[PDB]
């Protein structure tokens, strides 16, 4: 669940870059 | 308040992020 990441908490690129 | 970047998205626009991020991260 990456939806619950970014709506809930921050996830800026420098974090999302890390679910690929 | 838009600040730096938090807004961010809930469903969908997270199947494109990740589309998007893994294209920028090398398309190859």
């Amino acid at each position: 669940g990456i939806v619950d990441e970014c709506c809930l908490r921050p996830c800026s690129v420098d974090v999302l870059l890390s679910y690929c | 308040q838009q600040p730096q970047a938090v807004h961010t998205y809930c469903g969908r626009h997270l199947a494109r992020t990740l589309a998007d991020l893994c294209w920028e991260a090398g398309v190859d």
